[PDB]
């Protein structure tokens, strides 16, 4: 799955490999799968792009 | 409405009954004004044919092919066409016609078909699964057999792997036997790939020489160069007609267009892949094709 | 994106129509996806198939 | 018994012709097809030509017009005429025999003849 | 007649970026205001395209593979590049393809040429020197046509060999960039379809010497290789491909 | 055995190593008419009939589909759609006797 | 058959193998070249058919 | 049986997934339910069918 903002805004993307561990493929391990290209932050915001298992992505670079 | 609802009493309302469609008034056939005949006499009636391992391929293009002199000839024992009917061969315009000529024995004629197995199919001449064309084969015992034995036709008995479709192997290479290399006489003696046919006139049917010509076509991609004997009709504007442009059949109204076609470009296709515009042969003009009026009654 | 619910319904209907039109381009294992080509190329015993 | 012997090898100038002979003894020369094969030092075997009882001669597509295979059945012999010799034709030549009513097994082989071309 | 060129200067070939070049029309069908997805032998976007120079002393005529297809770009002024050689062994054993563009016309011949080690044309300071092959014995296909042709001219060609057909696609672009490939998009129109029916695994670029020894005129060419992939092409209201998307380049374009 | 009373051995319920038989150099003839020698090690068959006999060297070709000879007509006949392989080898060192 | 005879009159031993492909089970099969076993990797396994 | 409404949804989803998996073991009139057995036992014209 490809997580992106609008092409009017930016061309940066993140890749979600669903149900795939990160050792079998900015790399973060979620319960949904391995997310590459998103910087994981400890802050909590509203959900902009849903990833799953409580993880959401937003553009501010792409953060998860 | 009574027939549609299957009742003799119809309640008040609106009912969809059928679909009105205007029928075409006359058929217009547009084909190129090329008049050259195709050299089928140089292919079928040739004095000498090559072996099946080194089969002869002749590209036939830019001519009018009269197929009616092929099917109605009673010389051909086998006339099997895959992907096209032989009766309809006169009505169609093809591109990239290929004539593949060779000589094989009698019981291998069944192997000149898509999807057959054997020595000839695997190592000599392979037809694709999606093959469109015609296999023509006839007995040539009275030309290709000599009383002492004819030894001019040879087949590739063995190859390391199976051939690809329409692949020719003229390469004659010495091959090994197993566990010892072909580094001279020292090892296991080296087998030869090419074996000659034993053609004698006293041989029974199934072993006699049969001449095979395989016609291969391509189904309407680039501008067609090989067309049938059909004559060209005049063009009518703004009327529903059933047209045939170089083998492309259909029904529609032919109108003037404002589409700036590039010189290579011939026709146009919609999302459904149905033709929406066409370039007519002989006059090179671009005619838009609009489907005839239809709708719900 | 205020009016996304109506645009979503319009996009779904248009996409369903586009897919239904696109499905005519598939031959489904036949020699061609065009019926006129089959009717002009083959005899009725194999054109029927 | 079966025996193939060859002659005509030697050290010759390049462009001069050669006639290599393959005499067969012990078997009837008919019903068999005869082969000429060569192998270069340091290189594998390369097939040159075939001739049948009819007189049909088939050559390698790699080398054209250099050789001419001539069968003779009165005295059971096979001749090769080699013309326009190049420097690369230094090789050991072999005479081979296949049966016409079977697969292309070359059965028994000739002992071989040496052709050395030099200037 | 053959001549060895022994005054070359040793230098490795260069590499540069393809950007979004090498897109050609996949078929002969007109399409307008549509987005069409096609799977064909295309040049990948932003790929590593090999760069060869002709400058004085550089004269780049190496032996290159053909593979599945060749994108040939030419930053050309003063007409040094004259044609191409296609084949497998480039000798009389196999059958080879000759494309030349001399001062009068474009000639395509399929013959068993005994090629020279350094095939070339020549300009005297008029063209009076031609050393490409020493013989031509068995010729099957001949085709004489119109002339196809700071660096001022950009020549893009796409050479493909499918089903015995050699497809040549061409595009001519007026440029004013000094050294590298300009960044932009230009769809290559099909130029010619040749029914050659021969095996091609190796190809050669044909250049022209300048005589007043020899001098090499200023020219540069680029060789890229086609791979089977999918593009999403955009057709405008005039039927011209104005933009393209490589389906397997990056996840955004995917 | 002789050719008028050729021994028929039935090969069943076993794995057949055709590689050893094909790679054996004693055999002067390993000629197949319905299958490929290199695909013998991959395919499976219900049973194999092995017909063993001794003939003259000139009559070895007579064991063939479509071949007419004294051995073919009166001693051992093969069908026109024959599948399998014929293996033949010289036995001058063993069978032959000076008397 | 005599040792003084040439090739063609020498005794030749012939074994003819004929295959049957009837509805009976295929008891006769080719040899089974087993390779080494590799674990913990995504491989194509073929175990006893 | 207090929470039967949720358990019914869970059971229906699991049973539908299991049925979709079990449909792979059916040959649907073909000689085998395994594609590799068909590709190894038949030539591509009939293996295609
Ligand atoms: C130009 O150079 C090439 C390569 O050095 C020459 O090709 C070689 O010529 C020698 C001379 O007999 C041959 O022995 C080699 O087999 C050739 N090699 C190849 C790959 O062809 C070529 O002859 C030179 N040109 C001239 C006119 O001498
Ligand atoms: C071959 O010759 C016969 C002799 O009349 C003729 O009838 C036949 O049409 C010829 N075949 C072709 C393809 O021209
Ligand atoms: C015949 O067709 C060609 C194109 O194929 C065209 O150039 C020519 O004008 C046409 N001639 C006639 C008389 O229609
Ligand atoms: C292109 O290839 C060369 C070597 O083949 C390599 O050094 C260079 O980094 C490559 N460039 C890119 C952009 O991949
Ligand atoms: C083309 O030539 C190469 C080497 O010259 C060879 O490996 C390849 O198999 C050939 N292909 C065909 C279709 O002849
Ligand atoms: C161009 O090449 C053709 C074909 O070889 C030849 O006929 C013609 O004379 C050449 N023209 C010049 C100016 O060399
Ligand atoms: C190719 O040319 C050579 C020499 O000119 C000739 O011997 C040969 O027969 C030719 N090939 C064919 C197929 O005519
Ligand atoms: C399309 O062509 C028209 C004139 O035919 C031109 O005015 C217009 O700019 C063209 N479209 C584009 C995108 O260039």
């Amino acid at each position: 799955s490809v997580i992106t903002p609008g092409t009017n805004t930016s061309n940066q993307v993140a890749v979600l490999y669903q149900g795939v561990n990160c050792t079998e493929v900015n790399v973060f391990q979620t319960r949904a799968g391995c997310l590459i290209g998103a910087e994981h932050v400890n802050n909590s915001y509203e959900c902009d792009i849903p990833i799953g298992a409580g993880i959401c992505a937003s553009y501010q670079s792409i953060i998860a | 409405t009574k027939c549609t609802l299957k009742s003799f009493t119809v309640e008040k309302g609106i009912y969809q009954t059928s679909n009105f469609r205007v029928q075409p008034t006359e058929s217009i056939v547009r084909f190129p004004n090329i008049t050259n005949l195709c050299p089928f006499g140089e292919v079928f009636n040739a004095t000498r044919f090559a072996s099946v391992y080194a089969w002869n391929r002749k590209r036939i293009s830019n001519c009018v092919a009269d197929y009616s002199v092929l099917y109605n000839s009673a010389s051909f024992s086998t006339f099997k066409c895959y992907g096209v009917s032989p009766t309809k061969l006169n009505d169609l315009c093809f591109t990239n016609v290929y004539a593949d000529s060779f000589v094989i024995r009698g019981d291998e004629v069944r192997q000149i078909a898509p999807g057959q197995t054997g020595k000839i199919a695997d190592y000599n001449y392979k037809l694709p699964d999606d093959f469109t064309g015609c296999v023509i084969a006839w007995n040539s015992n009275n030309l290709d057999s000599k009383v002492g034995g004819n030894y001019n036709y040879r087949y590739r008995l063995f190859r390391k792997s199976n051939l690809k479709p329409f692949e020719r192997d003229i390469s004659t290479e010495i091959y090994q036997a197993g566990s010892t290399p072909c580094n001279g006489v020292e090892g296991f003696n080296c087998y030869f790939p090419l074996q000659s046919y034993g053609f004698q006139p006293t041989n029974g049917v199934g072993y006699q020489p049969y001449r095979v010509v395989v016609l291969s076509f391509e189904l309407l991609h680039a501008p067609a160069t090989v067309c049938g004997p059909k004559k060209s009709t005049n063009l009518v504007k703004n009327k529903c007609v059933n047209f045939n442009f170089n083998g492309l059949t259909g029904t529609g109204v032919l109108t003037e267009s404002n589409k700036k076609f590039l010189p290579f470009q011939q026709f146009g296709r919609d999302i459904a892949d149905t033709t929406d515009a066409v370039r007519d042969p002989q006059t090179l003009e671009i005619l838009d094709i609009t489907p005839c009026s239809f709708g719900g009654v | 994106s205020a009016l996304g619910k109506l645009q979503d319904v319009v996009n779904q209907n248009a996409q369903a129509l586009n897919t239904l039109v696109k499905q005519l381009s598939s031959n489904f294992g036949a020699i061609s996806s065009v019926l006129n080509d089959i009717l002009s190329r083959l005899d009725p015993p194999e054109a029927e198939v | 018994e079966v025996q193939l012997v060859e002659s005509g090898g030697g050290v010759v100038q390049p462009g001069r012709s050669l006639r290599l002979s393959c005499a067969a003894s012990g078997f009837t020369f008919s019903s068999y097809a005869m082969h000429w094969v060569r192998q270069a030092p340091g290189k594998g075997l390369e097939w040159i030509g075939n001739i049948y009882h009819d007189g049909s001669t088939f050559y390698n597509p790699s080398l054209k017009s250099l050789v001419t295979i001539s069968r003779d059945d009165s005295t059971n012999t096979l001749y090769l005429q080699m013309n326009s010799l190049r420097a690369e034709d230094t090789a050991i030549y072999y005479c081979a025999r296949v049966w016409l009513y079977g697969s292309g097994y070359m059965d028994v082989w000739g002992k071989g003849t040496l052709v050395t071309v030099s200037s | 007649q053959c001549v060895n060129l022994t005054t070359r200067t040793q230098l490795p070939p260069a590499y540069t970026n393809s950007f979004t070049r090498g897109v050609y029309y996949p078929d002969k069908v007109f399409r307008s205001s549509v987005l069409h997805s096609t799977q064909d032998l295309f040049l990948p976007f932003f790929s590593n395209v090999t760069w060869f120079h002709a400058i004085h002393k550089r004269f780049d005529n190496p032996v290159l593979p053909f593979n599945d297809g060749v994108y040939f770009a030419s930053t050309e002024k003063s007409n040094i590049i004259r044609g191409w050689i296609f084949g497998t062994t480039l000798d009389s054993k196999t059958q080879s393809l000759l494309i030349v563009n001399n001062a009068t016309n474009v000639v395509i011949k399929v013959c068993e040429f005994q090629f020279c080690n350094d095939p070339f044309l020549g300009v005297y300071y008029m063209e009076s020197e031609f050393r490409v092959y020493s013989s031509a014995n068995n010729c099957t296909f001949e085709y004489v046509s119109q002339p196809f042709l700071n660096f001022k001219n950009l020549r893009e060609f796409v050479f493909k060999n499918i089903d015995g057909y050699f497809k040549i696609y061409s595009k001519h672009t007026p440029i004013n960039l000094v050294r590298d490939l300009p960044q932009g998009f230009s769809a290559l129109e099909p130029l010619v379809d040749l029914p050659i029916g021969i095996n091609i695994t190796r190809f050669q670029t044909l250049l022209a010497l300048h005589r007043s020894g020899w001098t090499a005129g200023a020219a540069a060419y680029y060789v890229g290789y086609l791979q089977p992939r999918t593009f999403l092409l955009k057709y405008n209201e005039n039927g011209t491909i104005t933009d393209a998307v490589d389906c397997a380049l990056d996840p955004l374009s995917e």
